[PDB]
RNA sequence: CGCAUUAGCUAGUUGGUGAGGUAACGGCUCACCAAGGCGACGAUGCGUAGCCGACCUGAGAGGGUGAUCGGCCACACUGGGA
RNA sequence: GGUACCUAACCAGAAAGCCACGGCUAACUACGUGCCAGCAGCCGCGGUAAUACGUAGGUGGCAAGCGUUGUCCGGAAUUAUUGGGCGUAAAGGGCUCGCAGGCGGUUUCUUAAGUCUGAUGUGAAAGCCCCCGGCUCAACCGGGGAGGGUCAUUGGAAACUGGG
RNA sequence: CGUAAACGAUGAGUGCUAAGUGUUAGGGGGUUUCCGCCCCUUAGUGCUGCAGCUAACGCAUUAAGCACUCCGCCUGGGGAGU
RNA sequence: CCGAAGGUGGGACAGAUGAUUGGGGUGAAGUCGUAACAAGGUAGCCGUAUCGGAAGGUGCGGCUGG
RNA sequence: CCUCCU
């Protein structure tokens, strides 16, 4: 796959020793297709490289895939993780990504361009977005649903 | 809460004060009653005019003046301005912002309401310190 | 005659001793503007009994009329039910 | 008189079957639950109370369920009486509400159709 | 609409009968009878307020406002009467 | 009111502005001060090298104004019905007995207040808005709709809630 | 008098959702004459630990899990339990 | 006859103000001690009582958030 | 026992 990265935050964090204040960057690294799939990253408290590396780790074993109905997720859902909780609802054609800062992050790089999605919760809150992506994949479309139930698509659907 | 519970007790919203109360309260000479009215300025006449001290972790001699207003209520407010814009006792304009060092201090003397300078020559939005731009 | 009626109510009979005279409690359930809960409301009513045959717990239908006294403005048009002790 | 709770905790633990108190409309809900493919039969005994036979509901037969992750959330004692108009779709279909009315359910289109509204579910 | 750090209120008060008055129904007024009526679903008291079409804001639920313009109401230096 | 508008010269001459430029929010350097003078919506600047103060030169928005103060809604799922909580962050009543109230197992029959549903009447005009047209488009005016009701009246349905 | 860190800092009721191991008072059933051992089971009382929950610590059939009913309470710190 | 205004009376309620007085808040560099945070040098805290310039001390019961 | 202010 061809990955876009993007840098969502640098943090200097810091460890207290007898000598002083020691201090790292922790970078948090949003990396996907634009055709859905996206990855987390973590950046292991040191550099955005790094960050990159598990990002594109994180895509591959976390969201196998964003479920996507033409420009727009198949339903409405409740991302939590922690107290991060992510309102992430399914929008009409040219509403645009209507999102918050790290959240756009995802939903752009996932390649979903019609989203509404109020944050409820606010602190680089991308693990509460992915895991609603995943929720999606519980009963994305209606291709698994329809095959789970034991029914047709226009059954399901009308 | 219960359903029942919200019936029998509805939510109370939170009561949001003013930062500025003594622009709220008008005056009846009549009637001798406070009214409730919207106000943005409220003339003064200057009871004190001195300087204070401001908290940490700032030191300077803050100029101001108590002031006693057209609705009675007294207050202080901050002289701004680089300059003895302090004066004396006087009829005087008042404003609405705290000077966060000074401890009670919630109004600014406008300046321009009487002879004024404040910052001459000011960079830009040269309309804050009454300052009249020369040609 | 084609008249256009008032509008009617029926409900138990609360109060009696007044003579010529009762009070009609139309219970009902109105929904709580808010929070949607179904309240058990109850209005009060003072209609007219001539012949004073009601009493309590009858289940009386009730008509508007014109003002009979300075709260009374219904008549007694049937006892419907006839609740005893 | 809650299946629903039933139901999500041995769901959750993906139990194969599960005994629940049998009622004339948690029969009638189990029906509906079946359209999908849940149930495959019971076992109707000598009535001593009016639900021991309960309702055997299994949905597990095999080891993992192709319908797996069920789930319900709107069973309040406050009443929810829909309107024929403004039924709704769990998740924009894909789920369904068992909609009591005097004679239907299910679906958006069997709300005007059928009427009454009444008991909302997902 | 707010306040229970306002819990009891009412005595033409509540109903009757009669008489009078009113364009008009009626404790509307009075006579004579009873003893009622209201209230924890908040009476009563205090505070605040003209109400509404609307207006501002908001995804909406809601929240706030009710200058200008239209409708209903009330008032016309203060108070009473025809 | 010899006022709008036209012609025609003198002719683009008469018609550019204010505010902002740490970050939020796209936008920096000299000098003079030296915890002074002053600044400040918030975090905070100044104690002798101040990209946030005094001055001096320098730049993104909207467009004769824009700064400042005041009021309201939003952001604030921050009174949470939609849509929040209570072991340790604020929050379980010290514990009972209980009146009212709220809530209530299963079947069946019947009822039909609630619930649902059909039909009919009104909810002015303006405004905002659905198609929207006209006035050169507009900063504006017309018609036909729609919303508008915990609303009547009446006929059904009867699973659920309520009554027998 | 009416308060305590009156504490499990955990309202009451009901149902549902792996196990393992003590212990208190019972019950039933094993081959056995009992004792004893073993199996099952009800109601307490503890410890460990699944799923799930949690900001984390931890909770975990004696829930802080999944639900429904009803009650009490919270809404930045001070000022002030004045 | 009713009757506005007025008069008289004793109460009710609300605001302003008052010698003095009470704590409260705030205030770069005041005085006294050192109560709490570590076993904080007597574990701390809760209720109550009493005593003491002041933090606090001591009794009784309780809690572990020792 | 105490350890000025920024
Ligand atoms: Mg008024
Ligand atoms: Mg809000
Ligand atoms: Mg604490
Ligand atoms: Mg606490
Ligand atoms: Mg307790
Ligand atoms: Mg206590
Ligand atoms: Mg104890
Ligand atoms: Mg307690
Ligand atoms: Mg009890
Ligand atoms: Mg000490
Ligand atoms: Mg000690
Ligand atoms: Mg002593």
């Amino acid at each position: 796959l061809e990955l876009e990265e993007r840098l969502v935050t640098v943090n200097r964090v810091a460890k207290v020793v007898k000598g002083g204040r020691r201090f790292r960057f922790a970078a948090l690294v949003v990396v996907g297709d634009k055709n859905g799939h996206v990855g987390f990253g973590t950046g292991k408290a040191q550099e955005v490289p790094e960050a990159i590396r598990k990002a594109v780790e994180d895509a591959k074993k976390n969201l196998i895939e964003v479920p996507m109905v033409g420009t727009t997720i198949p339903h409405e859902i409740i991302g939590r993780f922690g107290a991060g909780n992510i309102l992430l609802k399914p929008a009409s054609e040219g509403t645009g990504v209507i999102a918050g800062g790290p959240v756009r992050a995802v939903l752009e790089l996932a390649g979903v361009a019609d989203i509404l999605s109020k944050s409820l919760g606010s602190n680089t809150p991308i693990n509460m977005i992915r895991a609603t992506l995943q929720g999606l994949s519980e009963l994305k479309r209606a291709e698994d649903v329809a095959k789970l139930r034991g029914k047709s698509v226009e059954e399901l659907l009308g | 809460p219960t359903i029942n519970q919200l019936i029998r007790k509805g939510r109370v919203s939170k009561v949001e004060n003013s930062k500025s109360p003594a622009l709220n309260k008008g005056y009846n000479s009549f009637k001798k009653e406070h009214t409730n009215v919207s106000s943005p300025q409220k003339r003064g006449v200057c009871t004190r005019v001195g300087t204070m001290t401001p908290k940490k972790p700032n030191s300077a001699l803050r100029k101001y003046a108590r002031v006693r207003l057209t609705n009675g209520i007294e207050v202080t407010a901050y002289i701004p301005g680089i300059g003895h814009n302090l004066q004396e006792h006087s009829v005087v304009l008042i404003r609405g912002g705290r000077v966060k060092d000074l401890p009670g201090v919630r109004y600014h003397i406008v300046r321009g309401a009487l002879d004024t300078a404040g910052v001459e020559n000011r960079a830009q939005g040269r309309s804050k310190y009454g300052t009249k731009k020369p040609k | 005659s084609e008249r256009n009626q008032r509008k009617v109510y029926q409900g138990r009979v609360v109060s009696d001793k007044m003579d010529k005279t009762i009070t009609v409690v139309v219970e009902t359930y109105k929904k709580h503007t808010l929070y949607g809960k179904r309240v058990k409301y109850s209005k009060k009513f003072k209609a007219h009994d001539e012949n004073n045959q009601a009493k309590i717990g009858d289940i009386v239908k009730i008509m508007e009329t014109r003002p009979l006294s300075a709260t009374k403005r219904f008549r007694l048009v049937e006892v419907v039910e006839e609740a005893v002790i | 008189a809650d299946m629903l709770t039933r139901i999500r905790n041995a769901n959750m633990v993906r139990h194969e079957k599960l005994e629940i108190p049998a009622s004339k409309l948690k029969r009638e809900i189990a029906e509906i639950l079946k359209r999908e493919g849940f149930i495959r039969d019971v076992e109707f005994v000598e009535d001593s109370k009016q639900g021991i036979i309960r309702v055997f509901l299994k949905y597990g037969q095999n080891n993992e369920r192709v319908i797996t992750g069920l789930k319900r959330i709107s069973k309040p004692g406050l009443r929810v009486y829909a309107k024929s108009n403004e039924v709704p779709r769990v998740l924009n279909g894909l789920g369904i509400a068992i909609i009591s009315t005097s004679q239907g359910v299910l679906t958006d289109k069997e709300a005007r159709a059928k009427q009454a509204g009444g008991e909302v579910l997902a």
